[PDB]
């Protein structure tokens, strides 16, 4: 349940790093999942038409 | 009423060195020391040197004399007790002249007649008699005069990092802000001694020195004088601002200077280090120095704070960053980002705000668009930075007309807006329009922060 | 002259220390050991020895020798290669006859036996002459062709006797001053204390650039003659071929190298290697070591020496300033030096403030770094020197996080901050672009406008592409890259570019060794033509892949802009350079 | 350290000093700071370990009158693997170079478990390459560490994101990486592979590229070695 880590003051700011880019990643890549579901529907509407 | 100032008081003059530790400078067979006293020891060589107590027991004086104690001989050093702790003389005459960190005027001018002895202290200001700031202090500087503008009496910090022209924004601040009197109180800590000259010089060539009464701290000057500093500009911002009813702005530089000073003054003593190093009254000294501003009751007159931090590792969890923005009423940020693309100032809307925003930017202050079209700025402005990260995920193409005008409005807004010419003035009316001008891209039914009437006005 | 009370290490206390004076070197034991006081309480100083403490015993005579530590300046000292203190190491080695370094040598700083020719400056007897004034002139080398002996500051006073011409000894008499009756004789050297700096009448701000020879710094973090720098210790090659860069192409008219902290071998590299280097600045070529002077200080050495090394480094740096020539100090492992100011700390019992360094590391620091800057050196003629400072940290953590490193970034002007990832991809010089900054482009400026115009411009358009890239490399990295716009692709393929060829240079190899200004111009114009005109091109409409399959042979000729030699004249390779990105204006219509 | 001095400098032999677990020699140097009531350090060890360490790792290398040298190689062990820690990072600070034993390599079940990333020489750079041993010792040295880091960094990335995230490069090194942790680095004792084997071995590691990826070959040796 954590990364097996050595404590120290450039580890922190390296975790806090990847941090922020997971989080960042995470909101990109649930709106690009969102933005893919509307194209996604779009596509399976003009399937059925 | 300052007929007590016709009094000679002698002074002592101690041949009583007991020992020497590091700054510090003890004597023995003191008469009565008095805590925080100047002191002035003179070399066996015959050099003064001014000193401090920082201790005192009974018959004895731990002295930590500025400039170190690098010659202190126990057999043969006078030391001298002026009777008192240290005072600025001040005077309305104070502007225009440039002072260094133990307010000795380092400008080639005469010593500034004083018009009273002001302890460098002062008193906490009372709470009922303080008012809540009413209007804004212009600022050159667009994006703070727009996204972050100032009140008259708040204290509005600027995070910037080491390299990051935060020294540059401060010497355009004090060049070009006003009110929409004035006189701005420049303390610099700890700056490098280039960056000293090019404060004297700046404002020396562009007359804003007539209204600045310009502290200077170099690196290389004593600790203490570096502690003393912003007491120094607080003094004499409360002299100005209270005694005399003309609105101040100290911009104070290098707090994170100041805090250094702090570590090695509470180190000079047997103070065991807090949570980075820093005192544990850091919170108590950094509160003292910027709650010495504010609007008060029966005075007309205020002062502002521009603390300007250096965040040492660019992270606001430092116990200077941390503190400061428990203390202050706003933050506005400097960006290494925006920096690396030649944006001035490189400061960034989105982690910056002035809680005090409201009050400044209303009606009878300002322009009444002011509040909306600071909101719409930055709400639009967070939807460009999506919008371009969301640009390189999802393509360009599928990004909604309004991504893609609102990348066109971050580039205009990052280029023409926040990028501002270091000796371009721009009042709040010339920021305003430009910002109108950015934000008229957007048909006037995307403009939904802003209220509908002034919407239909101004667009 | 007291007796030794306690030894505990460095730190020794001496009783009977009646009138002494902090930091006064004083003769510890029998065998004359330099220390200098460094607290005092009561009649007991306490003393920091310089040497080997190991032997000595309570009642060992101290003697005091009423001076601070006190560097001896004078002609003589242009090439030799000094301790910690002031200590010929190859004199030592010559007297001792062995390998060893005998405790308490007496050796003197600077050699009497050698015969200087001497050349009586403007100056008469009768005349009035100050501090910091020139009264002759010494030819040490070739390159040093005028060691103008200088009046010590804070000596003043009418010149009773000026001596004639001819070939004189430091020992030797040289000129007399009167002052208020009492006759002062002085010879051609002169002693200063390290830790007081030398009096300049005005501190000029620094302007004209000094050329670090490595492509990046020079155009996107440039430094200045008088400048401090702040580069990565060892683990970038920034450091390494940057201090040799620097003694050879700096057009520094003099080189003190100060290594505090260094490596055993790491020492013996540059006191071996220095000699054979060689420079084209005169007519013909002539060794380094007649323009450097080093201040080796190994990690063996005691922690008062490698305190004490970056003064003594700093303060000739100050003399030879004062002479009027320009001087790039190197100082090498600043944090070793100040992890000696630490452990000094500890010896004394001062309470540390951060990570065990002492509370009065920024203070140490700021005193160490603003020693530098162009100054009118005092007393006529009128002369303006500059020391560069090229100081040194280490990566404590590995990243810009130690205590050190934050005082120096805070007191810094430039700094050319590491990067890890660019170190471990043996990319060379690792200078992280992100971190790293210089404060004298605004005032470089003015230079820049005078010289080359459009060089500002061309470092804005390059660090934000590279800033434009790292925000697209990152979402590259999280997302993938299947999706990315024809502008963004070639922000990308110009960003690698660019690490590739600009930032990228070897500096062991014949073409990349020192890419001079122009030429590192007209790199940036190449790079920056070939981005614009690429964005042109896409915005026309033109697919990015068929243009860079197309334009392989342009971005391969950009490429080798790297590979133009310098050695063949600013008038011939501009020529090539502007044929470069003609035909690459016209390649890209197709 | 006296004993190596000797037996290099008067005897004129060639001693390889090979002193273990100077932690061991810290932690000794800790117990008497402590006892002795001083201002600690980091870690309670001795502020002036550092002093202490260089004392005794300076004592190593070549005099000018005297043919013989101490290649001292003190083994150390770090507390918990980590290089922060004061005693390995002293000795970073001054011995010269570093070769860093790996507990995730040894766990993968390498011999020896050496992590290049880490490990360092100071003096390779220029006892390296030249004729001294081969013109190519130096550009393949800095293949190698770029491409192994480039392996790790796409490991990592692999990890955290898919695999077909990794682009063909990412691919190409993380195939090399294997290969190289798998044949290169591990190496069975008594082995005793030349200096030249490990890099004509190293280039067919090497060889895994297309010789235009090879960006850290100096392209005259890439053209006489490919």
């Amino acid at each position: 349940n954590r990364e097996q880590v050595f404590p120290t003051r450039m580890t922190l700011g390296l975790m806090k790093t990847k941090l922020k880019g997971a989080n960042q990643g995470y909101s990109l890549l649930k709106r690009k999942s969102e933005a893919l579901t509307k194209r996604f529907r779009d596509i399976t509407k003009r399937i059925d038409d | 009423a300052v007929e007590q100032g016709f009094n000679v008081k002698p002074r002592l003059n101690y041949n009583t060195v007991s020992g020497v530790n590091g700054p510090l400078v003890i004597l023995e067979k003191v008469k009565f020391p008095r805590y925080n006293e100047i002191v002035n020891l003179t070399l066996p060589d015959g050099t003064v040197r001014q000193g401090q107590v920082l201790e005192i027991r009974g018959d004895r004086a731990i002295v930590q004399v500025f400039e170190g104690t690098s010659g202190i001989d126990v057999k043969k050093t006078t030391v001298e007790f002026t009777g008192e702790s240290l005072r600025i003389p001040v005077s309305e005459d104070m502007l225009g002249r440039i002072f260094d960190g133990s307010g000795r005027p380092i400008d080639n001018g005469p010593k500034v007649f004083a018009e009273d002895y002001l302890d460098i202290n002062g008193s906490p200001i009372n709470p009922y008699a303080r008012i809540y700031p009413e209007e804004m202090i212009s600022t050159g500087v667009s994006a703070i005069d727009t996204m972050n503008s100032i009140a008259r009496g708040q204290k509005i910090p600027i995070f910037s990092a080491s390299g990051l022209p935060h020294n540059e924004i401060a010497a355009q601040i004090c060049r070009q802000a006003g009110l929409v009197n004035f006189s701005i109180v420049f303390a610099a800590m700890g700056v490098n001694l280039e960056t000293a000259r090019f404060f004297k010089q700046d404002f020396e060539e562009n007359g804003s020195l007539e209204r600045t009464s310009l502290f200077l701290n170099l690196a290389n000057d004593p600790t203490i004088e570096r502690i003393i500093t912003p007491r120094l500009a607080l003094t004499t911002a409360e002299y100005l601002a209270y005694q005399t009813e003309r609105h101040v702005l100290t911009i104070l530089t290098d707090m994170s200077s100041y805090a250094d000073a702090l570590r090695e003054v509470s180190a000079a003593r047997e103070e065991v280090p807090g949570r980075r190093g820093y005192p544990g009254y850091m919170y108590t000294d950094l509160s003292t120095i910027y709650e010495r501003a504010g609007r008060v009751e029966g005075r007309n007159g205020s002062i502002t704070q521009i603390p300007i931090l250096t965040m040492p590792n660019d992270d606001i969890t430092h116990p200077i960053p941390d503190l400061t923005g428990y203390i202050t009423e706003g933050q506005i940020f400097v960006d290494r980002q925006l920096h690396n693309k030649g944006i001035y100032p490189p400061i960034n809307v989105l982690p910056s705000l002035s809680r005090l925003m409201k009050s400044a930017i209303g009606e009878g202050m300002t322009r009444k668009d002011h509040g909306d079209v600071s909101n719409q700025l930055y709400a639009k402005y967070a939807i460009g930075k999506d919008a371009a990260a969301m640009k390189a995920v999802v393509g360009e193409e599928a990004l909604s007309i309004e991504d893609k005008l609102s990348l066109e409005f971050l580039e205009k807004f990052e280029k023409t807006f926040i990028t501002q010419g270091a000796y371009e003035d721009r009042t709040v009316f010339e920021s305003l329009d430009q910002a109108w001008s950015l934000l008229r891209i957007y048909p006037k039914e995307m403009l939904n922060r802003i209220s509908p009437k002034i919407l239909d006005e101004f667009y | 002259y007291g007796a030794i009370y306690s030894v505990s290490g460095p730190v020794v206390i001496a009783e009977n220390m009646i009138g002494c004076a902090m930091y006064e070197l004083v003769k510890v034991g029998h065998d004359n050991l330099v220390g200098e006081v460094i607290r005092i309480d009561g009649d007991k100083a306490t003393i920091q020895v310089y040497e080997e403490t190991a032997g000595l015993t309570v009642g060992d005579p101290v003697l005091r020798t009423g001076k601070p530590l006190s560097v001896e300046l004078g002609p003589g000292l242009m090439e030799t290669i000094y301790d910690g203190i002031q200590r010929p190491l190859k004199a030592i080695k010559e007297e001792s006859q062995s390998i060893y370094i005998p405790r308490g040598i007496d050796t003197p700083a600077l050699d009497r036996t050698i015969k200087w020719q001497f050349t009586p400056g403007k100056f008469q007897v009768g005349d009035h002459i100050s501090g910091g004034d020139i009264y002759g002139s010494v030819f040490e080398n070739s390159l040093i062709s005028s060691h103008k002996i200088l009046l010590p500051p804070r000596s003043r006073g009418t010149i009773t006797w000026i001596a004639p011409a001819g070939e004189y000894t430091l020992d030797e008499k040289i000129l007399e001053v009167e002052f208020d009756g009492k006759k002062s004789d002085f010879t051609l050297y002169h002693t200063w204390p390290v830790r007081v700096p030398r009096p300049v009448t005005e501190k000029l701000s620094a302007d004209y650039p000094l050329l670090t020879g490595q492509r990046v710094l020079d155009a996107l973090f440039p430094c200045v003659q008088g400048g401090t720098t702040c580069i990565p210790g060892a683990f970038g090659c920034g450091k390494t071929v940057i201090s040799q860069s620097l003694s050879k192409y700096s057009n520094s008219d003099a080189i003190i190298y100060v290594g505090c902290g260094e490596r055993g071998n790491e020492m013996a590299e540059v006191l071996m290697e220095f000699p054979e280097l060689y420079t084209e600045m005169s007519g013909t070529k002539e060794p380094i070591m007649k323009r450097t002077t080093l201040v080796a200080n190994t990690s063996n050495m005691p922690v008062a020496a490698r305190e004490a090394s970056i003064y003594t480094g700093i303060t000739l740096a100050e003399y030879f300033r004062d002479q009027g020539k320009n001087v790039s100090m190197i100082a090498d492992s600043s944090s070793r030096w100040a992890e000696a100011l630490r452990e000094i700390s500890g010896r004394l019992g001062e309470m540390p403030a951060d990570q065990g360094f002492p509370a009065y590391l920024g203070a140490k620091l700021a005193s160490f770094y603003e020693r530098a800057g162009k100054a009118v050196a005092l007393g006529s003629p009128d002369r303006t020197g500059s020391v560069s400072i090229v100081a040194a940290v280490s990566p404590a953590g590995g990243d810009f996080s130690d205590p050190v490193t934050t005082a120096t970034l805070g007191i810094t002007q430039v700094f050319w901050g590491l990067d890890k990832k660019l170190a471990q991809r043996k990319h060379f010089p690792s200078i992280n672009t992100s971190v790293s900054y210089s404060k004298y482009t605004n005032v470089l400026n003015k230079f820049y406008d005078s010289n080359y115009p459009e060089f500002p411009v061309l470092r804005d358009r390059m660090k934000e592409i590279l800033s434009n890239a790292e925000e697209l490399e990152q979402v590259v990295q999280l997302v993938g890259k299947s999706a990315l716009s024809d502008s963004d692709k070639i922000t990308l393929d110009v960003a690698t570019l660019i690490k590739e060829d600009f930032l990228q240079q070897n500096g062991y190899s014949t073409y990349d060794a020192f890419c001079p200004i122009w030429k590192t111009f007209d790199m940036m114009r190449a790079f920056i033509s070939y981005h614009d005109e690429a964005q042109k091109a896409v915005a026309n409409g033109a697919n990015w892949s068929k243009l860079a399959d197309s334009t392989g042979d342009v971005k391969h000729a950009v490429s080798s802009s790297k590979f133009f030699e310098p050695s063949r004249g600013e008038k011939e390779v501009h020529g090539e350079f502007e044929k470069l990105l003609s035909t690459m204006q016209e390649r890209f219509a197709e």
